[PDB]
């Protein structure tokens, strides 16, 4: 129930999912898991769905991120942005629909 | 008719053109229904090549007007009326003398006049003239037609970059018009020229003539019977296993004797010849329990014979070591398409035919296994 | 011709160099006489379990006909029946609508006919009672 444990929790399946990254199934509930948990109202509990949602991720998840750019907290913004650029380190090939979503961010 | 052309070519302003169209409707109203067929009438011929080639039913004689842009004015006015007549007499009249003889002096001029407006009323979606084209070759001569067909094609798609699309869309609306240029795409496919070759767009029209022309070619074959080696054109659109052969053996028979444009685009080829022979099973497969006949079995009518003697031809010099493989998929193509023939029950002998025609054929595994 | 084995030869020739030559697939599969039916067992089923649009029809049509003359391949239906639970999860997911799709691609009709040898030796109470609701759902009146 509470906001700081249900976020410790969830960087607590972060780093379980970082020490399994040639596990799929396990990454599929993982981020199933922090899209169910992406809508609570703790900022820090929608931040750490979206690091998982970077780290972890299918390579529609831009599109679950991207609905995030127009979060109220600014630091669940950063988040979100972070998300994104993390999904492109990792090898995945961003939209340019992306583009427009960021410029109305500077 | 001298008179009624000579009377009819005034107003070349967008009036010579209709009062010529209004004149040969009024000669071929009873024509229309009597035997509206791709036939040029010599009343007409006269009117048409003074209002279209500027050159009245005599050859050396004044032009109408000035010729050019009145000329273009006029070409553009006969196809409207044409096309809007709703009669194939005016535009069989006017078209058909461009491969069908029609033993006139001015007759170059009148067939370069007729194929030039040919070429406009299937832009224009004539439809009757596209479909009167169909039986253009199923009584004149084959081998103008084809030249004619040919020459239309690529004007629409070599000369003009990027009209071959427009041609593939009236093809699909014109199916007649797509299953009579099998015959032409097969007499240019010769393998002896860099034009030869189909380029991406000849590609795309052959994509949709096997989508598409498939079922005019079977309504051609429930039409009348499948004839072995009919008089001198039955316009069939079955010109599969030449068309196989020559694509199959372009990077052989190319380089044997431009021969680059075959050579690279081998991957293209067999691609080409796959899809044609897809649709050629496909069409088979569609004819075989219908009534298409016996006696001849597989669509060769001697074709598949010219086609192995030219690859035969190549495969002795420089064929054995550089493109053997070329060679070897040829036979084996023609073989193929013989084997999926008699397949359909067309072809009923197993090796009565083949001893009598793929016992002449050259050497190679697969055509040989295929054959027996 | 007739040689029955040298078209099986061909058949496999054929079938060695399907990846390229795809003409000769088609002139082989559908070359009709000899050992056509015995060549119409990896031939036609490459089209059938190939994933274009050639497994709307040809499975639906010529694996029918194989199925009459030797019913022993049951394998794609019990796929298709497992894959049916586990198909109802990960819709926005591209990979299991992909594979829900591949499983359901055969008609449904042809799909419960092809089942019901299944079902019929269905030992297990899981895959009988699986059976006997799909059995239902396909015809009340069953």
């Amino acid at each position: 129930k509470s906001h700081q444990v249900l976020a410790q929790l969830l960087d607590t399946l972060l780093a379980i999912g970082t020490k399994l990254p040639e596990n799929q199934a396990i990454q599929m509930r993982l981020v199933d898991v922090a899209c169910k948990h992406l809508t609570d109202t703790s900022h820090g509990v929608r931040n750490k769905c979206l690091q998982l949602l970077g780290n972890l991720g299918s390579l529609d998840v831009q599109k679950i991120i991207g609905d995030y750019f127009s979060d109220q907290d600014p630091r669940v913004r950063t988040a979100a942005i972070k998300a994104m650029l993390q999904l492109h380190e990792r090898g995945l090939k961003l939209h340019q629909t992306i583009y427009n979503q960021a410029c109305k961010l500077l | 008719m001298s008179d009624i052309r000579h009377s009819l070519l005034r107003r070349d302003a967008l009036s010579a053109a209709k009062e010529v169209l209004y004149h040969l409707d009024i000669y071929f109203s009873s024509q229309l229904q009597s035997a509206p067929l791709p036939i040029v009438d010599k009343g007409p011929v006269e009117l048409l090549e003074e209002f279209v080639f500027q050159v009245p039913k005599e050859r050396s004689a004044q032009p109408k007007r000035l010729n050019s842009l009145q000329e273009l004015q006029l070409l553009e006015i006969m196809c409207n009326y044409f096309q809007e007549q709703t009669k194939d007499s005016v535009r069989q009249i006017i078209f058909s003398s461009l491969f069908s003889p029609q033993g006139n002096k001015a007759d170059d001029s009148r067939m370069s006049l007729l194929g030039k407006l040919v070429s406009m009323a299937v832009a224009v979606c004539r439809i009757p003239v596209l479909e009167c084209a169909a039986s253009w070759l199923q009584r004149t001569p084959v081998v103008y037609c084809v030249r004619l067909a040919k020459a239309l094609v690529d004007d629409y798609c070599c000369l003009v970059p990027g009209s071959i699309q427009t041609l593939k869309q009236i093809f699909s609306a014109s199916p007649r018009f797509c299953c009579q240029f099998i015959t032409s795409v097969t007499a240019l496919y010769d393998l002896s020229s860099d034009d030869l070759i189909p380029p991406m767009d000849l590609l795309e029209m052959i994509v949709t003539w096997i989508f598409e022309d498939p079922r005019l070619i079977l309504i051609t074959f429930l039409n009348t019977p499948i004839a072995a080696n009919l008089p001198i054109g039955f316009l069939e659109l079955t010109p599969l296993v030449g068309l196989i052969r020559w694509c199959v053996k372009a990077p052989l028979a190319y380089k044997r004797k431009g021969v680059g444009m075959d050579r690279d685009s081998h991957l293209l080829y067999s691609k080409l010849h796959l899809s044609v022979l897809q649709v050629l099973m496909t069409l088979q497969l569609h004819l075989t329990e219908k009534n298409l006949y016996g006696r001849l079995g597989l669509i060769l009518f001697d074709h598949m014979v010219p086609l192995v003697e030219e690859i035969n031809r190549l495969a002795d010099e420089l064929n054995p070591l550089n493109a053997s493989q070329e060679i070897e998929l040829s036979l084996d193509r023609l073989a193929q398409a013989l084997q999926v023939a008699m397949a359909s029950g067309a072809l009923l002998c197993t090796r009565d035919d083949l001893r009598t025609l793929c016992s002449r054929l050259p050497h190679n595994n697969l055509l040989q296994l295929v054959i027996s | 011709m007739s040689a029955q084995g040298d078209c099986e030869f061909l058949v496999q020739r054929a079938r060695e160099l399907v990846p390229q030559d795809l003409w000769a697939a088609k002139a082989w599969l559908i070359t009709a006489r000899s050992l056509y039916p015995a060549d119409f067992n990896i031939q036609y089923e490459m089209y059938t379990i190939e994933r274009n649009a050639e497994r709307t029809a040809t499975a639906g049509r010529l694996l029918y006909d194989m199925f009459v003359n030797f019913p022993d391949q049951p394998v794609v239906w019990r796929e298709i029946s497992i894959i049916t639970s586990a198909l109802r999860n990960d819709s926005q997911d591209k990979q299991t609508q992909f594979l829900r799709s591949l499983f359901e691609t055969l008609p449904g009709r042809v799909q419960c006919e092809m089942l019901l040898k299944v079902t019929e030796q269905c030992f297990n109470t899981l895959e009988r009672s699986e059976m006997l609701l799909l059995l239902l759902r396909r015809f009340p009146e069953t």
